């Protein structure tokens, strides 16, 4: 009747990740993640002066480092009293939004085409499932496989971009407490243009219409993997001074409600997480790490995060959900072309289909050319020369909260300083959202709750439980730290 | 195009991004037309127990001849849990277990980045994971594997893909054994090659004039004076960014801010506090 089924390395994701599910009938009937991988930044990072954490926390991840960078900043920002001068603000919003373009190109491509695409007879594109369920002719398998190809050489270029004020990538070393450590010249400026252009390109021209195109030969996957339909925006990338706006505004859906985002709901559980029983049910602001590698019942080194009781996911489908935009125009064509859908805004493709395996990808595809724009009007508002820095004291005692959102969905940092040392220091990630275990009441992970459903016809060939991980774009590095 | 396995344990997967990076050949032509990426958790086509006993088959057929990369550093505390890798039909596979396995039937074991060659952030004060470095690790259980170290948090991809080439390179021209021998002896004391780490930054610095006046930057975005009393690690590390600079030459990290020493044994607690002297 039923057969159990563990798939130990989940590939084609950042991080370490086990899936155990339970098949019955050729439907996922039940499922666990267990993130087997731990760190333990939160305790590293206690003792330091806090300046560095904007450094150390960024090898959390060298995928999304500019997304902890930015929450440590802010975080630090608050706890110091530093006003980042207005350049400075738009010159981080540059550095970090080109990642968004590098990270979500890299994953649609690198990460997840394959699941729809058989590519070269040579590693690492082969040995693969006998029966991968790839559907695509001839033509369009071709055109992905040259698009794989041709993003290897984009998403290069995005991290030119970062580096132009940020200094490298992987690890920035552009951004610390007080803004940005270089002013962009005119000259530099026209070469981050000339390679967003180049990028803008391949965006419009491949990479959106792609998504919609090899979505509409798998529309069975927009039926799939709908989980709690429940999603949490924190904002992030601050149009002005006074921490306003944002270009994603923050927010909580859930039940077919729209509600505003309160941090003081966020609590940590840790039932089934590898940590210390006493260190159950903690706000970030209270946060402790206390690992417990031995822990009878326990499956995953992720906390689970639970807003207001709540089990949300969190990412682009999330915050695209939330701030509900308008459709790009190739999606709006799409969409009517190929689905016979009239769609203007996001939520016009209707809650089921958005929150599907499928229309997740469609998300993150939409969310990089909604970015797009951002970065064109950052562009037209930098001021060459214009100071981007303060240099601040360090701070006796103090904290700082800083919010910000990872292309994989919201990330916090909480510091607490003391003597002039983190005296605590509390990460709450984007992954951690989507792909940890149980809390302590029994309610799954939002992964774990979007596999229940998911169609195994062959349990030889159990293609389709990693192709809904992968939606999710998920990143253990980040959800454990 | 030999066979190469990349096992991830305590990484970030910056060391993957950074090779990702490659400009110069593209990372296509590395994996089409000069290493076979048989194993790598982040890119490979297949999953789970089918991906590790793939890995198994060829390291079989390959024995003595693979090359094996290690990201991130390796825990020993809690007999190995801190880093689950694989598991095969029911069996977990810890880092622990997977470098005594695949470790002792290398060719050679490429430790990238600071994590895998020196314990870096993972070691770092603060941690209890038991976070080892490659070539200690190996020592402690008997494994004479050669181990060469490519450091850097993260490395730069030229020094990856340098250190790749030049050992391939080596085993053309003079046979496995001899080959490796002419690896060693490029190697400096802490196992890193002297192409990319026999220079120090600060005395190839274009900013050693302002420092030897005593000019010195009160602030990041001062681009004229010496940045030593911002924190800058120069001094004390050794590595070619001043001339080859980062991403495809865009820029490097001592113009941008400081350098911090991300290619040495003791970064970071040995670097830190960054921003100060
Ligand atoms: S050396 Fe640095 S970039 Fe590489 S795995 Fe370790 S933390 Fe990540
Ligand atoms: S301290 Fe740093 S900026 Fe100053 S001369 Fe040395 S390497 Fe250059
Ligand atoms: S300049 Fe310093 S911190 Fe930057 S990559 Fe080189 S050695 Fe590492
Ligand atoms: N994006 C990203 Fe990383 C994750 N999950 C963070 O935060
Ligand atoms: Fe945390
Ligand atoms: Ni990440
Ligand atoms: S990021």
């Amino acid at each position: 009747g039923r057969t159990t089924i563990a798939i130990d390395p989940v590939t084609r994701i950042e991080g370490h990740l086990k899936a155990e599910v339970v098949v019955e009938n050729g439907k996922v009937v039940d499922a666990r993640l267990s993130g087997g991988m731990y760190r333990g930044f939160e305790t590293i990072l206690r003792g330091r002066d806090p300046r560095d954490a904007s450094q150390i926390v960024q090898r959390i991840c060298g995928v999304c480092p500019t997304a902890h960078s930015t929450a440590s900043v802010l975080a630090l920002d608050e706890a110091f009293g530093a006003k980042v001068p207005n350049n400075g603000r738009i010159t981080r919003n540059l550095i970090f939004g080109a990642n968004y373009l590098q990270s979500h190109i890299l994953h649609f491509y690198h990460l997840s085409a394959q699941d729809f695409v058989q590519g070269p007879d040579t590693a690492p594109f082969v040995p693969r499932f006998p029966k991968s369920d790839l559907r695509l002719s001839k033509e369009l398998n071709k055109a992905g496989v040259d698009q794989y190809i041709e993003a290897l050489e984009v998403r290069r270029i995005c991290h030119e971009m970062v580096a132009l004020f940020g200094g490298r990538m992987p690890h920035v070393q552009g951004q610390v407490v007080g803004g940005a450590t270089e002013i962009p010249t005119k000259e530099k400026l026209v070469e981050y243009a000339a390679r967003f252009k180049k990028v803008r390109d391949f965006v419009e021209q491949k990479y959106v219409p792609v998504v919609y195109t090899i979505g509409s030969k798998y529309k069975d996957m927009f039926k799939v993997g709908q989980g709690f339909k429940a999603a949490l925006c924190v904002g992030a990338f601050p149009l002005d001074n006074s921490g306003k706006k944002h270009l994603f505004m923050p927010g909580v859906y859930a039940k077919g409600k729209d509600m505003p985002f309160d941090p003081s709901k966020i609590k940590e559980y840790v039932k089934y997480s590898w940590f210390a029983e006493e260190t159950t049910g903690l706000n970030y602001k209270e946060g402790k790490t206390i690992p417990a590698p031995d822990k009878a019942g326990a499956y995953s080194f992720v906390k689970a995060p639970r807003y207001d009781g709540l089990s949300l996911e969190v990412g682009p489908l999330a915050r695209m959900w939330v701030n509900n935009p308008e459709l790009s125009p190739v999606g709006k064509k799409l969409l009517k072309d190929l689905f016979g859908i009239s769609a203007k805004k996001f939520r016009d493709l209707g809650e089921e289909a958005a929150f599907s395996l499928m229309g997740r990808h469609v998300a993150r595809a939409e969310e990089t050319y909604y970015m797009l724009g951002a970065i064109e009007g950052w562009l037209k508002e930098i001021k060459a020369g214009e100071d981007t820095v303060v240099m601040p004291a360090v701070p006796a005692s103090a904290e700082g909260t800083g919010f910000t959102e990872a292309p994989r969905g919201s990330l916090l940092h909480y510091v607490k300083v003391k003597d002039s040392k983190i005296d605590n220091y509390q990460i709450v990630s984007a992954s951690l959202w989507n792909c940890n275990p149980r809390d302590d009441m029994g309610q799954r992970g939002a992964v774990e709750e979007a596999l229940i459903g998911i169609p195994v016809d062959d349990i030889q060939n159990p293609v389709n439980v990693a192709r809904l991980i992968r939606a999710f774009d998920p990143x253990l590095g980040c959800a454990v730290h | 195009r030999p066979p190469v396995f990349w096992l991830q344990g305590q990484g970030c997967t910056g060391c993957s991004v950074t090779l990702l990076n490659s400009v110069h050949p593209s990372i296509a032509d590395v994996l089409l037309k000069v290493i076979s990426l048989e194993f790598h958790p982040t890119v490979m086509a297949w999953e789970g127990e089918h991906a590790i006993e793939h890995m198994r088959k060829v390291a079989e057929k390959f024995k003595g001849k693979f090359f094996l990369v290690i990201e991130g550093s390796v825990p020993v505390e809690a007999d190995g849990k801190y880093c689950i890798i694989g598991e095969a039909n029911h069996h977990e596979i810890s880092m622990v277990d997977a470098l005594k396995e695949f470790g002792p039937n290398a060719a050679a074991v490429l430790a990238v980045g600071t994590c895998a060659a020196y314990g870096g952030i993972p070691a770092a004060e603060g941690s209890e994971t038991g976070a080892t470095a490659v070539s200690k690790f190996l020592g402690d259980n008997g494994i004479k594997t050669p181990v060469v170290n490519i450091p850097g948090c993260p490395p730069h991809p030229d020094w990856i893909v340098g250190t790749v080439v030049l050992a391939l390179d080596a085993i053309k021209k003079n046979g496995l054994e001899g080959g490796l021998a002419e690896v060693v002896k490029v190697l400096d004391s802490d196992g890193r090659p002297t192409p990319f780490f026999g220079r120090n930054i600060h005395e190839n610095c274009p900013y050693l004039d302002k420092y030897d006046e005593g000019v010195m930057s009160a602030t990041f975005t001062d681009k004229v004076g010496c940045r030593y009393d911002l924190g800058c690690k120069g001094p004390m590390t050794m590595a070619d960014c001043f001339e080859r600079k980062w991403n495809g030459g865009v820029n490097w990290c001592v113009q941008n801010a400081v350098c911090i020493g991300c290619v040495e044994p003791d970064f970071p607690d040995g670097k830190s506090p960054f921003y100060q002297a």
